[PDB]
């Protein structure tokens, strides 16, 4: 509504959101829980958990300073996404030598 | 993973069939790729405790994307020289003699004439050709097959599969857009100062959206991400023709791109 | 924008047109204050009219 | 009962928008009308299905 | 619209097909030409609702707009010099018709259900090519196609009694029509399931004035034409990008308006400058303006060669004196120095040499798709009969299409059975008899040479058979029945 642009299709959360999310039923049923299998927790391999409810790409911040989580909307474009990064120069490494002792 | 691109779930399984079969191979004590042409080969080198590859991962992602831009260049330089007269004709001419196609004469067609398991399958094999080309509507299309691949340099097309039941819902190639996949190869090994593995590589491809409208370039954008498919999913061919070095594949007009300009 | 398939159209071909109604009536005066319908969704109640 | 509305623009604006996204601008006004006289429309409707 | 009804409804029952099937898992669209893009969630079907008013709206303004001026300038290339003598070539190759004849004409040689089909499907065929008027209008009707590389025809439906409402149809000009798809389906990360697409048409009247100026009024416009319900066929040509169906002619595009404007370049050389050219000059200064006009005047208005060569006559304006063998002419000196004279102009000197224009004539003839014959069997010659039959072979759906159309519509095949059936059935085009039999003639007189020369040998060493096979390139059949005829002429 307030983008005016379509719905959330992302979340990043926390460790414990993200440990729910796994845990549960998110269909739509009576009720239930158990074991986490519905995602990827382990950040050792991922930061993609997977798609909640086919509908919001669900990411993991190993970082996350306290307890909390955000979502948001990106469009098909790279301008429609609120946020953007834009490279200019990049990954650029610098060599050489200090002339006085050959030091690398 | 959890294979959320469910489209290519088969061709998924075709492709980890293949790469486990290279995990099983003796190609060991090798220092070169092992690769003449075709998709991009680059270092992403892992399953180490170095992890070198995130260099390259960094590389393809913030230098995003040369490799298809002057490929883009390339394509419609191609174009705008068939454009003009007799670069015209001398295309018609090599697609027309490539393919050669009038009333009751033969078609590209499948010649058995060496040792198979059985007649039977001789049949059965000539019959599925008969509808690669009719997927291709290549009694009727083929020469324009023919000319994107001789011209903008390659040819490509999707698989499509069921998938309920993959290895009967078998269907007809869907023509790819040029300039819209990315061949790769990634080589995801290392060992004493340098890989000297297998590298299997895995060969699969990417492809970049797009919507151009009246653009004729990706003016304002293409279609921001593109998808990472198994290329068991993908058809394609090219012409043994590339820049100096890598995997900088050009048409065969474009040794003429000079004079002609 | 959900544009006409909640409300109907009845589109035309000139400006300004008028459309018909039909009530059953009851009472000898189709046309008065007090005067009765025959039928209607909300009531269809009166058995007591060719009746008692 | 009518709905209308002009495009209210001139020549050096289109002059700039030329030069900086490569819009002619008129067609750009017009769909830009078109599409606040259907969904005002639109509006009309819903709003009075809503009051009445 | 009503109007179109039951062509909807077989383009409804053709997308339910497409959604009944499994034509999922594909990334870019399931399209090789024509319509341009849309994509929508199912919509309100009843008429072309604002989704529908962009899509034809950005289809129009910043489309039909120059899909128009490359209509308009493959004409004006139609209607030069030279240019239209190939398309005409073109043009005729692909029509001909000769004294009683056949003309296009379907050829049913492939397995079929059975001949009294075969036979419905000839009957309508032949209602089809007389519903194109073909035998009057067959050549205007490549040649529009040709030229603008889409031709469209309404198609005629009754529909109370809809099995005999195949009729004349109605072709559609270039520049009111436009081919519209849309998308409706959707998945995570981008729609990769059943895009049935549609591709339907657009037509409108409108701005009706260009090359005749047109009256009309401000109305709007925009019709929707299902696919069902238009016959048509275009060229394989497309730009850089999108689906825009360019003309034959577009390679000549180039060069055609270079040479023209070369050609005007040496016409404008030769005429300007040609007239004797000449500046009287005196001094005024320190004179009234309306006094050192007399200076002027006294030169200007009486040293004027009022002597003009009639453009339209073999005559000379005012010439008389019949010629004077000098032209007698002056200027005073009022300084006491040698201040005035008239000066003379650069004339239309002979420096051609025109030779450009033959370069960029030739360079342009190749532009137009023709063979250097123009101005025995030839490679060109062959490569034209191979663009010809390409033409052809594109320009034929025109004839299949209402040709499946009343075949089915009436109810004599399936679709099912067309799909079958063809597999190439295809429709052959009359070709010129003269060219074919000197075709064959070379190719005679080539296999008797080369009987001739094999004879010495072809009792002892080469079999007869095999000349027969290999030189003359007789079937076995065609030997076996030949030596059965030769036996009864013997006797």
């Amino acid at each position: 509504r307030q983008t005016g642009r379509g719905e959330g299709n992302f979340i990043i959360a926390s460790r414990n959101v993200v440990n729910v999310l796994a845990s549960v039923d998110t269909g739509i049923s009576y009720a239930a829980q158990g074991l986490a299998t519905g995602f990827s927790t382990d950040t050792t391999k991922s930061v993609f958990a997977g798609v909640l409810g086919g509908k919001y790409r669900v990411y993991i911040d190993q970082y996350a300073k306290q307890d909390y989580f955000t979502v948001g909307y990106k469009g098909p474009n790279e301008m429609d996404a609120g946020i953007y990064y834009a490279p200019y120069v990049a990954l650029t490494p610098l060599r050489g030598s200090d002339p006085k002792n050959f030091q690398p | 993973k959890f294979n959320v691109l469910s489209l290519f779930a088969p061709w998924a399984k075709m492709d980890e069939r293949n790469f486990k079969d290279q995990e099983k191979e003796d190609l060991v004590s090798i220092t070169a790729p092992k690769l003449d042409d075709g998709a991009r080969e680059f270092e992403v080198s892992s399953n180490e405790a170095a992890s070198p590859y995130n260099a390259a991962f960094q590389t393809i992602f913030g230098s995003y994307e040369p490799g298809m831009k002057t490929t883009r260049e390339l394509i419609d330089t191609y174009r705008n020289l068939m454009n003009n007269y007799e670069v015209d004709n001398a295309v018609s001419e090599i697609v027309s003699d490539a393919i050669v196609y009038e009333d009751d004469t033969e078609v590209v067609a499948l010649n058995l004439d060496k040792s198979k398991f059985s007649p039977k399958i001789k049949n059965m094999m000539l019959d599925e050709f008969s509808d690669v080309l009719n997927h291709l509507s290549f009694q009727r299309k083929g020469s324009d097959h023919f000319r994107r691949w001789y011209v903008d340099s390659r040819i490509f097309f999707h698989k499509i599969i069921d998938p309920k039941r993959p290895k009967e819902g078998i269907k007809e190639l869907r023509r790819l857009d040029p300039r819209q996949v990315q061949y790769v190869r990634e080589i995801i090994t290392e060992t004493e100062a340098g890989t000297k593995i297998v590298k299997g590589y895995k060969e699969y491809f990417i492809y970049d959206t797009a919507h151009e409208s009246y653009a004729c370039d990706g003016r304002m954008y293409e279609a921001g991400t593109k998808i990472k498919i198994p290329k068991a999913a993908v058809v394609y061919a090219h012409s043994g023709l590339v820049d100096c070095c890598g995997k900088n594949i050009i048409g065969y007009l474009h040794r003429a791109v000079k004079p002609a300009n | 924008l959900i544009a006409f398939d909640i409300c109907g159209v009845q589109p035309m071909n000139s400006p300004t047109g008028q459309v018909f109604a039909l009530r059953a009536v009851y009472g000898k005066d189709p046309v008065a204050a007090g005067a009765k319908e025959a039928f209607h969704p909300m009531y269809g109640p009166d058995a007591m009219f060719s009746g008692q | 009962k009518s709905r209308q509305l002009k495009a209210a623009y001139s020549i050096e604006l289109a002059q700039d928008l030329r030069a900086v996204h490569g819009m002619d601008a008129d067609a750009e006004l017009s769909g830009i009308l078109a599409t606040e006289i259907m969904l005002e429309i639109n509006r009309e409707v819903v709003d009075w299905i809503n009051y009445s | 619209l009503s109007l179109f009804a039951p062509w909807a409804k077989m383009d409804e029952r053709n997308f339910k097909d497409q959604e009944k099937e499994d034509l999922v898992s594909i990334t870019a669209p399931k399209l090789d030409d024509g319509a341009r893009e849309f994509e929508v969630s199912s919509n309100e079907a009843a008429s072309p609702y604002n989704a529908a008013f962009q899509t034809i709206f950005g289809s129009y303004e910043p489309g039909m707009k120059t899909t128009r001026e490359l209509i308009d300038t493959y004409r004006n290339l139609m209607n030069n010099y030279e240019v239209d003598n190939a398309v005409s070539e073109i043009v005729s190759d692909a029509i001909v018709y000769e004294d009683d004849t056949e003309v296009v004409a379907l050829n049913l040689d492939k397995s079929k259900f059975s001949p009294k089909i075969k036979n419905m499907m000839l009957d309508e065929f032949s209602d089809v090519l007389n519903h194109l008027s073909f035998q009057r209008k067959g050549s205007d009707h490549f040649r529009r196609w040709y030229v603008d590389s889409r031709i469209f025809f309404h198609k005629i439906i009754d529909p109370k009694r809809p099995k005999e409402g195949i009729k004349e149809l109605r072709r559609l000009d270039p520049r009111q029509v436009q081919y519209v798809r849309e998308i409706i389906t959707e998945t995570e990360a981008g729609t990769k399931i059943v895009k049935g697409y549609k591709e339907y048409f657009i037509y409108d009247t409108a701005h009706e004035s260009y090359a005749c100026d047109g009256r009309m009024y401000e109305a709007g416009t925009k019709i929707k034409i299902p696919k069902a319900a238009v016959v048509y066929a275009h060229s394989g040509l497309v730009d850089c990008c999108g689906k825009n169906i360019i003309g034959y002619l577009h390679r000549a595009v180039k060069p055609a308006n270079q040479l023209k404007l070369l050609e005007d370049a040496v016409v404008i050389y030769r005429i300007t400058r040609a007239p004797d050219r000449r500046v009287w000059y005196v001094d005024t200064g320190n004179m009234p303006a309306r006094k050192a006009a007399e200076h002027m005047q006294h030169v200007m208005n009486t040293m004027k060669n009022r002597v003009v060569y009639d453009a339209s006559t073999g005559k000379i304006k005012n010439q008389q004196h019949n010629m004077s063998m000098t032209e007698d002419y002056w200027l005073q000196r009022r300084d006491g120095k040698a201040v005035t004279e008239v000066d003379t102009l650069p004339g239309a000197d002979n420096t051609g040499n025109m030779e450009d224009i033959r370069w960029f004539r030739q360079a342009l003839y190749m532009a137009l798709r023709v063979p250097l014959s123009r101005i025995s069997i030839t490679r060109d010659e062959l490569t034209f009969a191979k663009f010809i039959r390409e033409l052809q072979h594109k320009f034929e759906e025109v004839f299949l299409d209402p040709l499946k159309t009343n075949l089915l519509l009436k109810g004599i095949i399936t679709e099912d059975e067309w799909n079958d059936e063809i597999n190439n059935i295809k429709i052959e085009f009359h070709r010129d008899s003269y060219f074919a039999e000197l075709k064959e003639a070379e190719i005679l007189e080539r296999r008797i040479n080369m009987l001739t020369m094999a004879e010495p040998f072809i009792g002892k060493y080469i079999s007869h058979r095999t000349a027969m096979k290999d030189i003359l390139q007789m079937t076995d059949e065609e030997i076996e029945q030949e030596a059965k005829q030769i036996e009864e002429e013997s006797k």
